[PDB]
């Protein structure tokens, strides 16, 4: 969650600054889905386990 | 039982209340003495084995 | 004689005492961070790919397949945390106008300069804490990463978040100036004229020449 | 047995090849006979005390008759490459040392002063050994191919093979010397500093000093030669390049020239003070005189000669000093 | 901060220094002495005189005295004017007298300079004009840090006071 | 040329050692007070009168305007043309360095260094000739060990002018030692 | 035999360089004495020590007082423990003192 | 021998510091004491060894 | 990094090329002598 | 429960605590943070006094650089401060003091504070000038000059001499 | 090009050298307070 809010800012300031109106989503969710699904299948596995 | 003396206390393993250990100022200083050591040192043992 | 200029150029520049330099008078001088992401990602390439050979042949030890899958996770964390260190906005030069009521500036951003005029000195201001940072979920366009992020920060679509927590990644080797509308960062590491410098970050605007 | 000597017999092993005549022992380890006498140990023994004046006349051969090897240069001038790698660097640097701002950073104007310079650094890519890749790969280069297309032929001809290499390899000679001049780590490689060069100056800004290194490197060839073939001008050669050495100079002035590592520029390093022109002659002489290339491929055939005269006169001493003069053999 | 981990903390932190100021247990000595050395001298006696003149034999003098009268802020760009340059001759150390007079021409003079390397104060009792006219600045320098007093008896030896000013003055040299 | 006196109007302080600049003020003016030839000033009845100014007397020079860490450009000058030009010099250069060792040794022999005087009284006080100044001259032990000082400061001046801001490693492990403490103390 | 001669090569090399002084720094109040000296290896160890106790004691024999290192301007001077029976060596240069 | 003789003389003259052998200045033709010393180490050994061999 | 990459892409191709005009002459040269060993067989 | 090694001095603490406890009382009159408490205020955590030190850490940081003058530091005060500063926030960036006590994070900057200044010593003692290193020693002996000969160079007829004139020029170089 | 190798400097360390343990063999066999009667 920080490493995707610092993302967004960053990418925040960068529009601003150049005048580009968009945010460059595929840098900030560079590997937000598979990071999300990593950790959650691993919990969900450890979970059933114990 | 040693230590049990029978007419004097042994003294206590840790320092006085009154000490205070704040580090105060340098007197001396030779700091090269610690290279000079460590070249004798490994010096020797070379020379040794 | 060559070196006494050579030395005499340094100590003006280390000193921030520049003259004016035609119709602009630069007043900071800062150099941004790199750091290395090429050798981190061949790393973890390399060892992502070692350990589907060895589960594809089966002849690997338990030494190697305990050690391969760490060397790849600390690769990838220091491939993406050196990522988002280069891509921070930062303050590489500062230009003040004559009159002394505009700025201009150079950034970097990943080794790339951006160059940003007519800046008025009263919009300028340095935040000496950690300041909070807006961010709208409303503006991404994927519902997952909306939901995670709605449900990490426990607020409304509008979320604010405090900069202390952004610091270790955002602005650890500086500190945050407001350039207008948008945000840069400041190195500590930099030579500029102090005096205009403070009155400008406080907002104040120094007299003509 | 288990877990230090399986990797400490490896050691053991480089120690004994290194420490022992491999090829006697590789005869000692075949023992017996299939039908032809000589094959036991006091015959085998005989042999091999005449097979290293016989192997080193073979490999002599080799080098002359045979297409030059990498590996065999390199190992005949593995000392000026591998052990002495540094003593490039210091020499580069007291010759460069005019321009230079090391004199302000706790150096001397002399050979000590450009050996402590260098060793500041340590030993390793910052230190002695900063450029030894640079400087094999140079040696691999124009040195390599110079031997290959001029396997056996004349002074003349080696020498213009030579300069026709050299100058198609002299930018790497310039990057060596920008890194072995490079006292505060300003470049981060051969690669970043060739960048940083094309960047600020022109691709021509690698090719500065090449027509003074290549008449010095004619004058080093024809010593070269005069001391392959050991005649009395070997002297009168070593003091004509010991007069060219000037040029080496200022090719590595011009080289470090133009460049935040220089207090001069190229204009100026023309007219810079004639007083130290010969800046690390005396070192430069010795070191080539210690550890001259050993191109047995350029030899002519009066080096030829001696060394096979020299290989003969020491296997003359196999004959018995106490044997009788028999009326019947 | 941990009475079992200094140890090693210290003999990191000693291997780590290395890599920003290389060699700094063998040039420990010569790094003591700035780049360009900027002293501010107090004290009006002949025996101070006579002390400044021995120690500062390769620096260069900056009279103050004759900028009374100008503001504050002028004050302070001349002085760092004249202290921020090297002459032909190689002499980067520079010494000031009969300045600052206040705590702003101080303040001034130190933002402007990047501080100065030295504030040495003599304390002669034969004077009595250092401390009715610049007994601010001194106070300024008091609280900055930068400041070294070295009382001098007139009817001491000079040999003697002068090395220990030397050492002194040597000793309180900052970056 | 050695004893000469001058005057200022209280614009320079004599109670302390007279500054560089204003020591080569003398010396511009006794060159040519010499050369010119001589009307008789510099007698203490009839001395040099000066009115130095505060710039003057402390500022240094002018012209900084040298660019630092920049490289030469090429490609400007035609060097494949120009090239000739430089080859033919150093060739020359090379060629004559024999003949001008040979030149100057002849001229060490004909040559001596008491030759030249470089002494000069000033107000009482006598100054030795340096690089475009004068430097005062008391005892030959005090002008070598300022000879030394000199030398000192010009072979660590590099030295000294260290980055105070490279820190990072030091930093870094001071922050792993606290986060381990606090590892600790959780 | 190996392990043995080690051990008090070692050992003796220890007890040898115990006696020189690295540092010495007083406490806030000045009341202890913190000595840095030597240690097996060469690298620093530390040790407390109190003022009083410290003291320079002259030799047992008068007539080998012209024999100490301490007549030497840059000689060596033997502060000895009366507490600790142990000896604190220090250079007689003043570039080593405070 | 020589060789070292005339190092060591050339070094200490380098430094200012010259033996006392010899006078200061020739008799006749006004030699220096360094030359006459250059002269002596290099021509005294020579006739030292032919006398020794003889 | 483009400098970089030409200055890289540069030499890569000026080995190359020379590399190139050596196994030429070197195949010529064996084409040749294997016509004569086939002749001279 | 108590060794015979020397405690960290102790000269700027109360320094850093004021300044640190007068901020904190800028946002929380309330929280009663004074100087006099802090033998007592260091042992209690940053939740039980109701204090958030995340927010304000960077706050306290540049006020503690801004205010502390360090005589001990080899470096002027502006570059001192400034080191300070940027080393201390690169220190805290990627620490919680949150749920540990005051007296730690005090401990921390008192600990950062005496290390640059070590630092800046180089590791040695700022009031002993220390004997020259073989290098520092070298490098004097071989910028000393050397003095020659000063009876060639005396003025004299004999000097005149072509032999005369050769020496003084090999020797007087 | 300045100067190296002298004679004379080489000659004042050699001397430095062979003084420099003097003192320590001076306070190694110099006697102490103790009199172990
Ligand atoms: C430095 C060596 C330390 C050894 C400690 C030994 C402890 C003995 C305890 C004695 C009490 C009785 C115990 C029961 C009987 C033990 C018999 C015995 O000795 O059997 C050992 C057993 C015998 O092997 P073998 O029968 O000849 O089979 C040959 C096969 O090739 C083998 O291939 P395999 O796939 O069949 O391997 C089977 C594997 C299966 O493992 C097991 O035995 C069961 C699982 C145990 C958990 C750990 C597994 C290893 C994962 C990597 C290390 C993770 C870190 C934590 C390690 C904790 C300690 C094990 O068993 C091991 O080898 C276990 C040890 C491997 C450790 C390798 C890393 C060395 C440093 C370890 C300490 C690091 C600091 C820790 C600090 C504290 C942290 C909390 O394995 C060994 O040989 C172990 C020693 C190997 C030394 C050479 C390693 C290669 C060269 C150096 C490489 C350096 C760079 C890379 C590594 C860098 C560091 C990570
Ligand atoms: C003045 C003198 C003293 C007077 C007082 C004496 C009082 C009585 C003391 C009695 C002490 C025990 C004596 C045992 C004799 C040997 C017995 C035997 O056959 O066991 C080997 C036996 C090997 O037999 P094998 O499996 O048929 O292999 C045949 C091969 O030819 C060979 O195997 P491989 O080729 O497969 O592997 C080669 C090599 C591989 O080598 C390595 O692993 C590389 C190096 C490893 C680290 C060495 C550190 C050396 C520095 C000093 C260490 C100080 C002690 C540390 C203690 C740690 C554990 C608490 O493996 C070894 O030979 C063993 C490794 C060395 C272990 C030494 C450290 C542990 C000592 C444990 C007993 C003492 C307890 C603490 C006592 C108090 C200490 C303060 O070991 C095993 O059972 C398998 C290996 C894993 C378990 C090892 C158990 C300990 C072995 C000790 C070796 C001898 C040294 C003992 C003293 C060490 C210094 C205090
Ligand atoms: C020993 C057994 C094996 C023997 C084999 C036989 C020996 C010969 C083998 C030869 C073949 C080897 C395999 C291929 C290698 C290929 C290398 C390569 O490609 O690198 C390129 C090289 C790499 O780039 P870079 O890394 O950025 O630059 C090098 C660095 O400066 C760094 O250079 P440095 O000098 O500063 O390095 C200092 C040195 C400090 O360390 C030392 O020197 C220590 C020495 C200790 C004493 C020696 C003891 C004996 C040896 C012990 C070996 C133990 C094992 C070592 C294992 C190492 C790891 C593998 O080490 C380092 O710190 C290196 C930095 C690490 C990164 C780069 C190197 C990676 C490692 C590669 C090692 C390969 C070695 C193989 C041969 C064996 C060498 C021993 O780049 C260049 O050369 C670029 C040149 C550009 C020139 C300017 C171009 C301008 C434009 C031209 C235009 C042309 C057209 C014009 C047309 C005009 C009109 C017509
Ligand atoms: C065993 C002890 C030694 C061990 C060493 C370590 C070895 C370790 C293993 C190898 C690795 C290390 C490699 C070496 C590292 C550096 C070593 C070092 O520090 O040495 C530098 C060191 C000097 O460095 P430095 O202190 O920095 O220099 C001071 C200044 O910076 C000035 O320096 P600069 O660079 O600026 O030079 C400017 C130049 C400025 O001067 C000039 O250039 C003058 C120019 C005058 C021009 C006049 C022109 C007149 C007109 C033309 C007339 C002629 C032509 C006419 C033609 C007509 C027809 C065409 O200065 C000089 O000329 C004087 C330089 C020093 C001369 C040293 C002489 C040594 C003699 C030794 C005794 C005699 C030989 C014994 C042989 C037998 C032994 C058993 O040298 C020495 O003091 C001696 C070193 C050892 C000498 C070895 C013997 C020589 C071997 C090669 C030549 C053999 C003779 C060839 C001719 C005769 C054949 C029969
Ligand atoms: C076999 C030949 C071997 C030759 C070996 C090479 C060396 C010797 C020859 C060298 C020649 C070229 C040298 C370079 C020349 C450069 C130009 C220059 O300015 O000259 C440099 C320099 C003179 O320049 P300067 O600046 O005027 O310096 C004047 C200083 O007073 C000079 O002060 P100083 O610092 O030189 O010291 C005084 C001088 C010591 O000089 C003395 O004053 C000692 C006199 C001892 C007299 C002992 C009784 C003699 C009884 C009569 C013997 C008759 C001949 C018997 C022959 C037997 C068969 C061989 O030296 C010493 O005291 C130190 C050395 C210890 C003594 C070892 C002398 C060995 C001589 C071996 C060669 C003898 C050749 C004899 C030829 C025939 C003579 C008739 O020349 C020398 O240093 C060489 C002197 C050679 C001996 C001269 C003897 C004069 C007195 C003769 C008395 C009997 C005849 C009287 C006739 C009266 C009119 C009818
Ligand atoms: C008989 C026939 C002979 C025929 C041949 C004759 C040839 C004659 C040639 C002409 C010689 C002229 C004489 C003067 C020459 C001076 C040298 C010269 O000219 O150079 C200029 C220059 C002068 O230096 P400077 O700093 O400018 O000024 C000097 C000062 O003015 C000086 O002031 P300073 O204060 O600095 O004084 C320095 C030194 C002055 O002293 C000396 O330097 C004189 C030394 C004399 C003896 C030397 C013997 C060894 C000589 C070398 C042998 C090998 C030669 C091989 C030659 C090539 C063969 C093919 O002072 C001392 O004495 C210091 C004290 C310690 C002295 C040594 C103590 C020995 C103790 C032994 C007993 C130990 C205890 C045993 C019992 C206990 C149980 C074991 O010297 C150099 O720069 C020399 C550079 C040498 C470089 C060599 C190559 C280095 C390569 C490094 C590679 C690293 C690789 C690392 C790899 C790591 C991988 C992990």
């Amino acid at each position: 969650y920080n490493h995707l809010v610092i993302k967004y800012y960053q990418s925040f300031i960068c529009n601003t600054l150049i005048n580009k109106k968009k945010l460059e989503f595929n840098y900030i969710l560079s590997s937000f889905k598979f990071i999300k699904e990593l950790n959650n299948i691993i919990i969900i596995s450890l979970n059933k386990l114990f | 039982n040693y230590l049990d003396q029978p007419f004097v206390k042994v003294p206590n393993a840790n320092p006085n209340a009154s000490l205070n250990f704040e580090e105060g100022e340098v007197l001396y200083e030779n700091t090269r003495l610690l290279e000079w050591a460590k070249f004798w040192n490994y010096s020797v043992v070379v020379g040794y084995l | 004689l060559a070196f006494i200029k050579e030395a005499n150029e340094m100590i003006q520049q280390n000193t921030g005492n520049l003259p004016w330099d035609g119709g602009k008078k630069k007043i900071f001088q800062g150099q941004a961070n790199k750091y290395l992401e090429t050798p981190y990602y061949l790393l973890a390439a390399l060892s992502g790919l070692g350990l589907l050979y060895f589960l594809y042949s089966g002849d690997a030890k338990y030494k190697t397949l305990v050690l391969t899958p760490v060397v790849g996770i600390a690769a990838f964390v220091l491939l993406r945390r050196n990522q988002i260190l280069n891509r921070v906005p930062t303050l590489t030069e500062l230009f003040l106008h004559k009159d002394g009521k505009f700025v201009d500036a150079v950034v970097s951003v990943n080794g790339q300069l951006i160059s940003k005029n007519d800046i008025p000195v009263s919009t300028l201001k340095l935040y000496r804490g950690d300041h909070t940072v807006k961010v709208n979920l409303n503006d991404f366009e994927d519902a997952s990463a909306k939901k995670f992020l709605a449900q990490q920060s426990g607020q409304e679509g509008v979320i604010n978040v405090h900069f202390s927590k952004l610091r270790n990644l955002a602005a650890r080797n500086g500190q945050v100036l407001n350039l207008g509308d948008t945000e840069v960062v400041v190195p500590f590491e930099n030579q500029a004229n102090r005096i205009i410098l403070k009155q400008i970050f406080k907002g104040v605007e120094v007299l003509p020449s | 047995a288990n877990f230090v000597i399986p990797y400490l017999k490896p050691v053991a092993d480089f120690w004994n090849s290194l420490c022992i005549d491999q090829h006697q022992d590789s005869l000692f380890q075949f023992k017996g006979q299939t039908g032809s006498l000589g094959t036991d140990w006091t015959s085998k023994y005989l042999r091999s005390e005449q097979d290293v004046y016989n192997h080193k006349y073979l490999q002599y051969h080799k080098r002359v008759h045979e297409a030059p090897e990498l590996t065999d240069v390199i190992s005949d001038n593995v000392y000026r490459l591998t052990l002495f790698a540094g003593v490039e660097r210091v020499l580069s640097v007291r010759q460069a040392q005019a321009i230079l701002k090391t004199q302000f950073a706790g150096a001397t104007e002399n050979i000590s002063g450009a050996f402590q310079t260098v060793l500041n650094g340590g030993i390793f890519r910052r230190g002695y050994f900063r450029g030894a890749l640079l400087n094999l790969l140079q040696f691999c280069g124009a040195p390599y191919q110079s031997l290959i297309w001029s396997r056996n032929s004349g002074i003349t001809n080696q020498v213009i093979v030579s300069s026709i290499f050299e100058a198609f390899f002299y930018p790497l000679d310039t990057v060596k010397t920008l890194i072995y001049n490079d006292v505060q780590g300003k470049y981060k490689g051969a690669f970043h500093c060739a960048s940083q060069v094309v960047q600020n100056a022109g691709w021509s800004r690698l090719y500065a000093g090449i027509f003074q290194k290549l008449i010095f490197n004619s004058a080093l060839i024809f010593h070269l030669n005069q001391v392959w073939d050991g005649s009395s001008q070997q002297w009168a050669s070593l003091a004509l390049v010991a007069a060219a050495y000037p040029l080496l100079v200022l090719k590595t002035r011009f080289q470090v020239a133009g460049t935040p590592l220089a207090l001069a520029t190229s204009n100026e390093v023309l007219k810079v003070n004639r007083k130290t022109l010969y800046a690390g002659l005396v070192p430069y002489l010795i070191f080539n005189t210690l550890f001259a290339y050993e191109f047995a491929a350029w030899h002519s055939s009066t080096a030829q000669e001696r060394v096979i005269g020299g290989l003969q006169n020491a296997m003359k001493q196999f004959s018995s000093p106490a044997a009788e003069q028999v009326w019947s053999s | 901060m941990n009475n079992t981990f200094k140890f090693l903390h210290q003999v990191i932190s000693k291997l780590t220094l290395k890599a920003q100021v290389p060699n700094y247990g063998q040039y420990s000595h010569s790094l003591k002495r700035p780049i360009n050395p900027k002293v501010v001298v107090f004290g009006n006696s002949s025996r101070a005189y006579e002390l400044i003149s021995s120690q500062f034999r390769n620096f260069n003098h900056v009279n103050g005295l004759e900028l009374k009268g100008q503001e504050d802020n002028i004050q302070a760009n001349k002085v760092a004017q004249s202290v921020l340059s090297i002459n032909d001759g190689f002499q980067d150390g520079y010494y000031i007298t009969d300045f600052p007079q206040n705590s702003k021409q101080a303040e001034r003079l130190d933002l402007i300079t990047d501080g100065v390397n030295l504030a040495l104060y003599i304390k002669d009792p034969s004077d009595k004009v250092t401390v009715t006219r610049q007994q601010e600045a001194i106070d300024y320098y008091r609280k900055t840090g930068a400041l070294v007093e070295f009382e001098v008896d007139p009817r001491g030896d000079l040999e003697e006071q002068v090395k220990q000013l030397s050492n002194q003055v040597l000793n309180g040299y900052k970056h | 040329s050695r004893i000469y006196w001058f005057d200022f109007n209280g614009t320079v302080n004599e109670n302390l050692p007279l500054n560089y600049n204003v020591l080569k003020i003398c010396r511009n003016e006794i060159n040519k007070l010499e050369k010119l030839n001589e009307n008789n000033l510099g007698t203490q009845k009839n001395p040099i009168k000066l009115n130095l100014s505060f710039e003057d007397k402390h500022y240094n020079t002018n012209n900084l305007v040298l660019d630092l860490n920049s490289y030469e450009t090429f490609n400007s000058k035609n060097f494949i043309s120009s090239i000739f030009d430089k080859t033919f010099e150093s060739l020359n250069t090379v060629l004559m360095a024999p003949i001008y060792s040979f030149l100057e040794f002849k001229l060490k022999l004909s040559s001596t260094k008491i030759n030249t005087n470089h002494y000069y009284v000033i107000n009482g006080k006598l100054y030795i000739t340096y690089n475009d100044s004068f430097k005062l001259f008391t005892t030959i032990n005090d002008y070598f060990n300022d000879l030394n000082e000199l030398s000192n400061t010009k072979l660590f001046f590099l030295y000294r002018s260290f980055n105070i801001y490279n820190i990072k490693l030091n930093s870094l492990v001071d922050f792993v030692f606290l986060k381990l403490i606090l590892f600790i103390h959780l | 035999v190996a392990i043995y001669a080690t051990y008090i090569a070692l050992s003796y090399i220890n007890n040898i360089w115990k006696d020189y002084v690295v540092r010495a720094q007083f406490s806030k109040d000045k009341e202890l004495l913190f000595v840095t000296r030597v240690s097996p290896f060469g690298t620093t160890e530390e040790e407390v020590y109190e003022v009083a106790h410290l003291e320079h004691l002259p030799p047992s024999v008068r007539s080998g007082v012209k024999d100490l290192s301490a007549q030497d301007a840059d000689g060596l001077v033997d502060v000895t423990c009366m507490s600790s029976q142990r000896s604190l060596v220090f250079y007689k240069g003043d570039q080593y003192w405070n | 021998f020589t060789a070292v003789s005339w190092f060591s003389i050339y070094q200490f003259a380098r430094k200012g510091a010259v033996l006392p052998v010899l006078r200061e200045y020739g008799r006749y033709f006004g030699t220096h004491r360094l030359f006459r010393q250059y002269l002596h180490t290099l021509v005294l050994p020579l006739l030292y060894t032919e006398y020794a061999l003889n | 990094s483009n400098v970089t990459g030409k200055v890289a892409l540069a030499t890569l191709g000026a080995l190359t090329g020379y590399g190139a005009f050596y196994h030429y002459n070197q195949y010529l040269n064996l084409s040749a002598r294997w016509q004569q060993i086939q002749e001279n067989i | 429960n108590r060794t015979h090694d020397k405690v960290i001095s102790q000269t700027y603490v109360p320094a850093i605590a004021n300044i640190a406890f007068t901020h904190l009382s800028k946002k929380y009159p309330q929280a009663g943070l004074k100087v006099d408490q802090l033998n007592t205020l260091k042992e209690k955590t940053w939740n039980d006094l109701g204090v958030n030190i995340e927010h304000e850490k960077q706050e306290i940081l540049v006020e503690l650089s801004e205010q502390i003058f360090v005589k001990e530091s080899k470096l002027r005060w502006v570059h001192e401060q400034r080191q300070r500063l940027a080393h201390t926030t690169y220190v805290f960036s990627g620490l919680e003091f949150q749920n540990v006590k005051v007296g730690f994070f005090i401990d921390s900057y008192n600990f950062l504070l005496q290390e640059l200044a070590h630092r800046s010593n180089l590791y040695q003692s700022k009031d002993i000038v220390g004997e020259k290193s073989f290098h520092e020693k070298h490098l004097e002996q071989q910028t000393a000059p050397y003095s020659g000969v000063k009876s060639l160079e005396e003025p004299v007829s004999q000097n005149k001499s072509f032999i005369n004139s050769l020496m003084r020029a090999i020797h007087n170089h | 090009s300045s100067k190296g190798f002298n004679l004379a400097n080489a000659v004042n360390t050699v001397k430095s050298t062979l003084n420099a343990p003097i003192k320590h063999i001076k306070r190694n066999i110099e006697p102490t307070g103790s009199n172990y009667s």
